[PDB]
RNA sequence: GGGGCGGUAGCUCAGCCUGGGAGAGCACCGGACUGAAGAUCCGGGUGUCGGGGGUUCAAAUCCCCCCCGCCCCACCA
RNA sequence: AGGGGGAACGCGGGGAAUUGAAACAUCUUAGUACCCGCAGGAAAAGAAAGCAAAAGCGAUGCCGUGAGUAGGGGCGAC
RNA sequence: GGGGACCCUGAGUACCGUCGGUUGGAUAUCCGGCGGGAAGCUGGGAGGCAUCGGCUCCCAACCCUAAAUACGUCCCGAGA
RNA sequence: GGUUGCACCGUCCGUCUUGAAACACGGGGCAGGGAGUUCGCGGCCGUGGCGAGGUUAAGGGGGUUAAGCCCCGUAGCCGCAGGGAAACCGACAUGCCCGCAGCCGGGCCGGUGAGGGGCGGGGUGCGAAAGCGCCCGGAGUCACGGCCGCGAGA
RNA sequence: CAGUUCGCUCCCGUGACCCCGGGCUAGGGGUGAAAGGCCAAUCGAGGCCGGAGAUAGCUGGUUCCCGCCGAAUCAUCCCGCAGGAUGGCCUCCCCGGAGGUAGGCGGUGGGGUAGAGCACUGAUUGGAGGUGCAGGGGGCGAAAGCCCCCGGCCUCCUGUCAAACUCCGAACCCACCGCCGCCGUAGAUGGGGGGAGUAGGGUGGCGGUGUAAGCCGUCCACCGAGAGGGGAACAACCCAG
RNA sequence: CACAGGUCCCAGCUAGCCCGAAAGGGUUUGUACUGGGGCCGACGCCUGCCCAGUGCCGGUAUGUGAAGCCCGGGUACAACCGGGUGAAGCACCGGUAAACGGCGGGGGUAACUAUAACCCUCUUAAGGUAGCGAAAUUCCUUGUCGGUUAAAUGCCGACCU
RNA sequence: GAGGCGUCGAAGCCCGGCCUCCGGGUCGGGUGGAGCCGUCCAUGAGACACCGCCCACUCCCCGCUGUGUGGCUAACCCCCGAAAGGGGGGACAGCGGUAGGUGGGCAGUUUGGCUGGGGCGGCACGCCUCCGAAAAGGUAUCGGAGGCGCCCUAAGGUCGGCUCAGGCGGGUCAGGAAUCCGCCGUAGAGUGCAAGGGCAAAAGCCGGCCUGACUGGACCCGUAACAGAGGCGGGUCCAGCCCCGAAAGGGUGGCCUAGCGAACCCCUGUGCCUCCCCGGUGGGGGCCAGGGAUGACAGAAAAGCUACCCUGGGGAUAACAGAGUCGUCUCGGGCGAGAGCCCAUAUCGACCCCGAGGCUUGCUACCUCGCUGUCGGCUCUUCCCAUCCUGGCCCUGCAGCAGGGGCCAAGGGUGGGGGUGUUCACCCAUUAAAGGGGAACGUGAGCUGGGUUUAGACCGUCGUGAGACAGGUCGGAUGCUA
């Protein structure tokens, strides 16, 4: 669960191992914005298909872990392959 | 699901739920063709008749324009009475004048709702309204309900009580005699109970005894759901 | 995951914009009192006041990071 | 100066459902069936605030082609 | 045929806002209802998002229109 | 050929069913009626034409009583280059080794071996890089008939 | 006799009575003294025509002969189970091409079922001898006191036997190589294409469950789709294709 | 089933309620002694208790609450993004059962022969009250006891958990 | 910024309004008539020295703007009327457009599969392990045992040193443990967690260092044996970057096997590609990879009733009966514990063991769903004996009278009443005795139709409700000419 605040691991950008700083992946709202949003303009009377939101859970105790690992040497984030399922993640010092 | 119910049929004009209008011979107007004001008009009690359609006493009055129209009879009436209309009518039992000329504390009937339409309130047999308070702004009258309504003093009304009473609601005695009243009116009778009429016919009941939904119903509910206690604020009388 | 409100002395909390060592009652303990039954007095303190840091002259509450409870909302980015 | 009729066709409105999706509601059936008004021997469209291969053209129908192509759609069937 | 000031030269329109219907019509179909609302060819519109610029074409808010295209009542001719 | 005796054998028919002579279902008897059709598209196949090209549709001219056949029309489609989301880039008219058919030489064997199989190199996409994907040493096009799917009332 | 009849019996017979003629109320609507009853031999929602040859995984049926090859009723998924699709499998055609190994033997590999046993992991039956000890009884009492004793708690040579135990373990199955046999160039061995079908039964062996019959695995001659002779007859028992 | 009788409910008429696509129409030649809707079913005696839940109704400080409108950011314009304003509605408060409905469990304990009048406890708001009952629905069961009957799984009477 | 302001008239004296934490400041009248200050710098933070803009609570004129409310009528509208006009109300409202709330009033639908028929219950519906599994492999059941949908950032990585529960004796303590000393000890220890297998210079134990639980692209197998079959998982490579180690060499997380999820859609990280005559900008679209659900688990969007029902089918499947079957039931035989004063058998008879029958109950799903109509009674008849009586016989704890027990035997007989619909069962008095069982649970093309029992109804229980009942109850067609 605990993971260090800074930790040395591989950076593809600079193509070398270096220290990365951890924060959480942050995701956008809707309501402009997208081609899927424009798909929800057929909910005028579109009660059966896609824009009615197909009303059903079931909806899963877990999530996986998704955690930006941020480069110090160029300031660009990366997200990558992980599989740490977590229900009580804590970020701590390091 | 279910179909139109008992009230919903009435509004349609259905013939089981329509009044006869040819054994009826009623209505009362004070002649609004000459407005509320004007003394121009007097009449003579021509007869005291039975009106068949209101099952009530009525008086026939013969005007000096030469027109025959009914005025709702007072108590103590006797043929050959003079009824006068206009503000120049004396304040007397069975005479008709505007509210302003009428003093407070006196029994009154046949008051106009809106000035010049010959009455819209208090036209029932044996029932009478009492003039409690009077202001030249607005004249407050106490209704058969007990509710004080404000009226404009240009409205016409007549002094006295209305004749009869104890004869527009007295014991029905038996089914035969009760039946004779419903031909004189229009009410759907005999009518069974909803509780063991099906849940197709009526929202409540089944085949067995048991209700289906509670009697007192929302006021904002649609038509065809006004059953039970309709627009009730409270129910029952004991704990 | 977003918003708001309450977690304070053993308990429930007041002030939170009204800032400091600073609160209040009620349990509980001690004392009168009583043949008994019964009622009523008189004392005592337990939280810089949920955690950790900063601005401030002396801030619990302001700021920055939050645990716990509750109400209204939210998977595939 | 008119009603009304006329074999279908034509113009303008109103406008389903069984069915398909192995069920079912968007979608599909279909702008179909069905209904109302109305004209003719064709009807209607029709002499440019058009096209847009930026180049080339200058009223309008229809047939062949462009093509099951662009695009739509439980992105499922269609 | 050439000479000066070029002429409101068509309004609830153009276009925008809200909601639908409809179509392949996708940000960019077409039309309707409700609300707002222009300009004067010196101007406006269009070329499949918005806006501003270049370039090109083109004038809505007036009307009609022959000929080539649909039918099957009818007549004749014909049959893997 | 009609009918019949003897010896021997022999529990209909069709359907349903794991099993039917059936106490499973259906039939009185005879005659007539009585059920795999058309269109589009896709995938197969056989034949036939032409060939790195092939094939014309609509139409009018033409011919004929009409019409078909005959000629014109190449609009347009497909193949001759593929990869890639697109930007955009772009290849072997076979170099090496086996071996069937066949040919040749010897007396089953030893060559030569199209087709074919097995390598190498190349084109493109992803890619720091490496590694994989697809493609590459000229055959298609149209016609006829038939087989089958799916869409249609099928 | 009658798509509601006949006889007898019964209820009502001045009444909320019966009865005629005209008119009125029409389909999720009426009408109903309330049965989901009735609304023209049709009502838990009338008839008619159009949409329309609605749809079915569901029943029945689908017509001339002959020749050749000749099944599967298993496997995965599915709002799927009395249904489809995709294999395995069946047939027809085409392509490449020389071995193939169902058979049997030896060599080189794999193995715990029958059987068998105490050597473990293991559950437990029984008496001895220890008196090693937690303790319920007694004694020099100081009620198990130093010390011995008796339910007894657990050693020890012994004592019952073990799908999920083993100090062990056949017959037998199967992989591979060589040989031999047989098969093959009228094309085997393998590939691609087109067209399908996709309820099983059954004796025995080895089983698992369940008193059993029945159900379900596995291999199987066979019936299914295969006659004939024998078993009195007797789908699958025998002989025989 | 109807029924006379009983109860509860709403509405001042430019009403309530309801019909109609619209134009309009019923109740209504009506006016609270009216007429509309449920619930119960002559007469006699009565109708206990509970609003915790569900329904209805009134009110609602505080909280929340859409679009329209407004402000700030964005955009050369527009999309867009942020905040306030945020009604009915909901949380919330009260009332209301002849509105729907609900009307209970365990131990211990009395001379003694029994049993438990008696006392504890708790879910959830209340804990069955006037009555009646081995019911036309006391399971078990053909209870038990009696009447009638030589004999009665019946009937009727009684006890009645 | 340590100084600035004034004789246009200032402190400082005298009062008025004044607020307050009575700290001290503001302020109108006047006497006045020319200073008061800060510096020193006390003060956490410094100057009404002077000059600027400001932050608290808050108040007021003026300019702009909403809403709320009251008056007006000019729109507009409701009332009356034959009109004319009056009456009432009034920008409320009526009407058009739009948004939220409510909304079985109405309509279209759905509510799964598995299964000893259905349904409860359970789920063996996804996945892991031993055994079942027949000594290679595949291998089923609502077959046994028993688990996973997480936990750990050390419970990971690498290297060096080191080897264990447990027992034995000695010390310490209340025995004991941690802890100490020696001896024994091939694995019984430990490895997070089911189970199994693996392992002792280790994967067990310790110390130090370290964060590869890494990026990218393959390969292979399971998944799904052979043999099709997605997704997903692991192992194994190489390339790149690190880590540790003396290096060799190891590390694609946790010794291995459970701890996971499509099509689509969205968002993140990063760069580029692209967006309709053309550019700039805004805003879009796209390639890749990562993350997000379908748990009914190769993935619909979902609650009930039908005895008012309808149709297609099905004997692949329930009710009656039969067949099969025989646990259950009925009955028998063998052995003889035991009491009967004594004496097992005059009589009674346990424990246990073995058969027979089809008569109770149940299992079977074979036969029928284009019907093989149920039970009881009635009437009418056949057969069987393990025989109630009559006949003939034997014993006795047989005195007689009278019992008890045993053997042969279906020829004949074996009744009437009271309750129940009742087969059966209970009861009365008679009788020589008042026997049982099979025959479509004999007997409905013979009767009856009382009971099972449909469409009507009430009550109890339960349910929001429709509606249900092996609860009670009333009433509810018996066709046909052989």
């Amino acid at each position: 669960m605990k993971y260090p605040k800074q930790i040395r691991t591989y950076c593809p950008f600079c193509k070398k191992h270096t220290i990365h700083k951890v924060e959480r992946v942050k995701k956008r709202p809707r309501s402009e914005l997208s081609a899927g949003q424009r798909r929800f303009r057929r909910i005028l009377k579109g009660y059966g298909g896609f824009p009615r939101p197909k009303p059903e859970g079931r909806e899963k105790p877990v999530k996986k872990l998704d955690l930006r690992f941020r480069c110090t040497e160029c300031g660009k984030a990366h997200t990558r392959g992980r599989g740490f399922r977590v229900k009580k993640f804590e970020l701590v010092e390091g | 699901m279910g179909k139109s119910l008992i009230q919903q049929r009435r509004g349609k004009g259905s013939p089981t739920f329509k009044s006869p209008s040819h054994r009826f011979r009623g209505a009362v107007k004070y002649i609004p063709l000459n407005y509320t004001q004007e003394k121009t008009l007097r009449g003579v009690v021509e007869e005291i008749m039975h009106d068949p359609g209101r099952t009530a006493p009525v008086a026939r009055v013969k005007f000096e324009n030469g027109i025959e129209k009914l005025i709702i009879a007072p108590e103590g009436l006797l043929v050959g009475q003079e009824i006068y209309i206009g503000p120049d009518a004396p304040i007397a039992v069975g005479n008709t004048l505007p509210l302003a000329k009428i003093p407070e504390g006196t029994y009154v009937y046949n008051i106009e709702g809106i000035p010049g339409d010959g009455g819209k309130y208090v036209r029932a047999g044996g029932t009478y309204a009492l003039v409690v308070s009077r202001e030249p702004d607005k004249v407050i009258v106490q209704l058969p309900s007990g509710e004080l309504k404000a009226f404009n003093p240009m409205c016409r009304a007549t002094i006295g009580v209305v004749a009869g009473g104890g004869r527009l609601e007295k014991p029905l005695v038996k089914a035969g005699k009760a039946y004779y009243k419903y031909k004189a009116r229009n009410k759907f009778w005999p009518t069974p109970r909803g509780v063991k009429m099906n849940a197709v016919n009526h929202p409540f009941g089944g085949k067995e005894h048991h209700p289906g939904k509670p009697t007192t119903t929302s006021r904002r509910a649609p038509p065809g759901r006004k059953v039970g206690h309709i627009a009730a604020r409270r129910t029952g009388r004991r704990k």
